[PDB]
């Protein structure tokens, strides 16, 4: 029902710097509430599936993505780790338990639960591994995938309500998984290195040939963007699994002016955390425009997205929060672009 | 006969020669007369080297005689075409061909060892025939000196009238003499 | 009152000697964890968010020891774990919902004083994958532990028993965020200085413009360790998600001999002191000669073992006379000098 | 021909042939006429053995009858760049360029052979041409005659002058008149 430009708009307040991964999130959700109203597609051929797949490296906002979209969709929202998920018996978890813990949300009606969205974080720590002599059984990998294939396929999922006791008393609620949004996000760290050896041409030796320095030879974002099933198998995941996800949403590295947005502009930016602190034992804290340009910098060397922001700002004011309630005298405190640098040391005002 | 040696590597253990695995570091030996082939053989390094990795500095040991110039000139021309550093070392001796592509080599880069001796002439030649072939290949002698002390003033850095005066004969210049006449840079004394 | 890094710092200097770097980032985490502790996020719009550290230091560098004697001091109910222990889901070793369980116990189930504690989990470094590629084989205690604890670590509704886990339905398991647990890993990375010397030192060849160090001129582990990257820590196993969520690094350095020296005397709870105490129940004296102290601390040094290393060459020197001593009489103060370190001459005996 | 032989290792049996196997124990053989292709060998390998490890001494087994002077300083600047102390060891005989890279060895790991030769003179050399040529090589084998000697004077001990009467002509020196005169330091009769 909401129109993908209001979708966009909501999203982009809370991300920066992933334009367009939220554009094919915005249609693909809208497209598929679309397809529900219609009833028996209103033609003779059938309307592929939405299944999106949030593929992106740490820190590219993969997880606010979905708990921010969360907020502008009345429909309820779920969010499972596949970490937590083992196959069925064990001790770890069980997965059709996701079904149960969307109907929560909804108190256990399945009329909203069918209009639901899931997000499962984490989805690549479950690839599909080699056996192991020493271990009994490998409960995590294929075997967890294969559960949550069977819902995508399309089947309904029994669930006792109101926390039905022991006892059966053949309660179970039926809540088909047909028209389930289910959306798989996770940092498929290593992919791009099988992705590469397919699409690298290579370096030649003649006078006329093509030499690739290490520094333009390549990175994460442009690669990804060539994800094929191919190099998801070789990762683990079940080729049935990747058929049934044909939108694939791939977020790219934020840059130095993304990055710089991120430190002041949120309400809850990592620089309004600080001047909180520094205001509550009665001094205020002030950065510089040039500061900022020189964090950015620094956090994408550590290539930990926006958690590196929180290092270099930590290590810059390790000494000065330090020594600042032992000192007297101090009222303001400011920081600039030579401070970030080490060189120098944070400018106090007396 | 050319020693073998072991290379330790995550593969497992790996037999070069030491020639070869010189050449793994970077390495290239300059050694001998120039000619045709040793110099193709040059130029094919120079090239694998550039390919590999780009960026690192290149590496030419000049202990040689001396030798023929157009085959020189395929291997200066590689030099300053890849975009490597190319740093030249002279050990024993840099004739006339091996001093040009000693001072040829990157600013700064250009070493030399201590009891070195560097040589510089003016090209030698000779043409028997009739006088018409004769004003010919003359003239193009002469065009090759004239080519060959302009890019010695660069180099160098001295000027086309010194180079000229200089080269009329073969002079002689020790590591630190060339140090000052610019043919190299710096002296490699003891490892620090 | 809210006690100030420095004074924190001061209690940490009692009992270490030389790691001035991770007393200041451990007094400032608990400085800053304390205010929020005593402001809650009620006023402020903003929410704090906290910082990890991560303690990388060599074997008997006072990584364990500074834990210990934070919990001395610290208001806040604190918890030691063991990494090794810790298993994915789904697997007999155990779970990484054990660690709140254990901090619950401290405060006797409170899930509010629960949720604002500080946990240290040790040996961080021996769950770290062999190589930077995920795995061959499943990993029950390797990067699938690091892949537990992202949610963890972050903030996360962890499942505990309330009292028992008997007679409650479902178990009726208690729900506490983890999200303002401030989480310590301190771990020695063996191997992680080759790592980093990969790229901090470049030229490594055979000829003329190699560089060759002869393993004297070398960088050490507490210089190398110093310039530790995430990068680096990539290639030595640790998952990148898991460095995320600990942005804060503290290096700890190799002990000197000059501060194994200082160990030996002046913390409250010193080799010395211990031994001493050992003759004063018997009835003896313990006198430790100034030059000695600094002839232990050479030999300790070549051990390789740190501050563990002084306890080996205390023990061997006075290895003969303990024997012998309690079956000795008049016997009313022993001096150590150099001479007994080096073994040239028994210690002196007061009779 | 060369023999083959076999090392235990513990990834298992290696072939190695005879020089190869003692270039790995940091030994390197100089042997015949010395020259330019020979020298830049010995030269490998003493890089190549710098590298695997700077503190342990190479030896240098010498049994050869002089050659070019100019290969030899490469050797010899090779000799006292690195970092290893190079003991040289005289097998046989040791000629002018043999003695002085001989002498060259690191003070106090110089041996020699009991009955081993040693010889020393000064250069030889030649030139045809006019005159100003002929002077200006003339004065170049006089400044090497004189650097070859200052250099023996610092190895051997002996004064600069003494250096130059005994050099005048071709002089023998049994292994024990040698330790005397300075060449080498100690002689190895048998294994102790
Ligand atoms: N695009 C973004 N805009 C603003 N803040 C961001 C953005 N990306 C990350 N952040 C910040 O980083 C925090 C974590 O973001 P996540 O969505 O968890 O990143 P991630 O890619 O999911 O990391 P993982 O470990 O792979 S799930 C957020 O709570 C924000 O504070
Ligand atoms: N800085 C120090 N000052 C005083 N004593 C120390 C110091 N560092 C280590 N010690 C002594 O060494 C003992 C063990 O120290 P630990 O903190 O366990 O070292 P470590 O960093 O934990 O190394 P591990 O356990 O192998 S990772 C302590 O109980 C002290 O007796
Ligand atoms: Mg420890």
């Amino acid at each position: 029902l909401p129109t993908p430009h209001e979708i966009r708009n909501h999203l982009d307040d809370y991300v920066i710097g992933q334009e367009q991964a939220k554009k094919v999130l915005a249609v693909a959700v809208y497209n598929h509430y679309k397809r529900l109203r219609n009833g028996d597609t209103s033609n003779g051929v059938e309307l592929g599936k939405s299944n999106i797949l949030l593929i992106g490296p740490t820190g590219s906002g993969k997880t606010l993505l979905a708990e921010t979209l969360a907020r502008l969709l009345d429909v309820p929202f779920t969010m499972a780790d596949a970490t937590t998920l083992t196959e069925a018996g064990y001790v770890g978890e069980d997965v059709e338990n996701i079904i149960q813990k969307l109907l929560q949300k909804c108190d256990y009606d399945v009329q909203k639960a069918q209009r639901g969205i899931v997000y499962i974080d984490e989805i690549d720590k479950i690839s599909r591994k080699s056996d192991n002599p020493s271990i009994t059984r490998d409960v995590s990998g294929e075997g967890v995938q294969q559960a949550l294939l069977k819902l995508i396929e399309g089947t309904v999922a029994a669930v006792p309500p109101q926390g039905g006791r022991k006892h059966p008393q053949q309660e179970f609620l039926q809540v088909d998984t047909s028209k389930i949004l289910f959306i798989c996000g996770g940092a498929f760290a290593g992919l791009d290195k099988v992705i590469s050896h397919r699409v690298e041409t290579g370096s030649g030796i003649g006078f006329g040939a093509t030499v690739k320095a290490k520094s333009d030879k390549a990175s994460e974002g442009e690669l990804l963007a060539q994800v094929e099933p191919e190099d998801l198998i070789k990762f683990g995941l079940i080729p049935e699994f990747i058929g049934r996800l044909p939108v694939v949403a791939t977020l790219n590295e934020l840059s130095e002016e993304a990055l710089i947005q991120i430190l002041k502009e949120p309400k809850n930016a990592l620089t309004k955390q600080y001047q909180a602190l520094f205001n509550l034992e009665g001094v205020d804290l002030e950065f510089r425009d040039e500061a900022l340009d020189a964090i950015a910098k620094k956090a994408m060397a550590r290539k930990t997205g926006a958690r590196g922001l929180r290092s270099i700002v930590e290590a810059a004011l390790l000494d000065t929060m330090y020594d600042l309630p032992s000192m007297e005298d101090v009222e303001k405190v400011v920081i600039d672009e030579s401070v970030i640098d080490g060189q120098s040391e944070p400018l106090l005002i007396y | 006969l050319v020693p073998m040696v072991i290379e330790q590597t995550s593969r497992g253990e790996r037999s070069f020669d030491i020639y070869s695995r010189l050449l793994k570091e970077r390495v290239i030996f300059l050694t001998g007369q120039v000619e045709d082939h040793m110099a193709n053989l040059i130029v094919a390094q120079m090239l694998f080297l550039e390919a590999e990795n780009p960026e690192k500095d290149i590496y030419l040991y000049i202990n040689s005689p001396g030798g023929v110039i157009t085959a020189g000139m395929s291997i200066y021309d590689t030099m300053q075409f890849i975009k490597p550093d190319v740093s030249t070392i002279c050990m024993g001796q840099a004739a006339s061909m091996g001093a040009f592509l000693l001072t040829a080599g990157a600013k700064g880069k250009r070493f030399c060892l201590p009891n070195s001796r560097v040589m510089i002439h003016q090209p030698l030649g000779g043409y028997q025939g009739q006088a018409t072939d004769i004003e010919i290949h003359a003239r193009e002698i002469l065009k090759v000196k004239g080519r060959m002390n302009e890019l010695m003033a660069l180099h160098t850095g001295q000027s086309l009238e010194q180079i000229e005066r200089d080269t009329e004969r073969d002079r002689f210049l020790s590591a630190p003499e060339a140090v000052e006449y610019g043919l190299v840079d710096s002296i490699l004394t003891h490892r620090n």
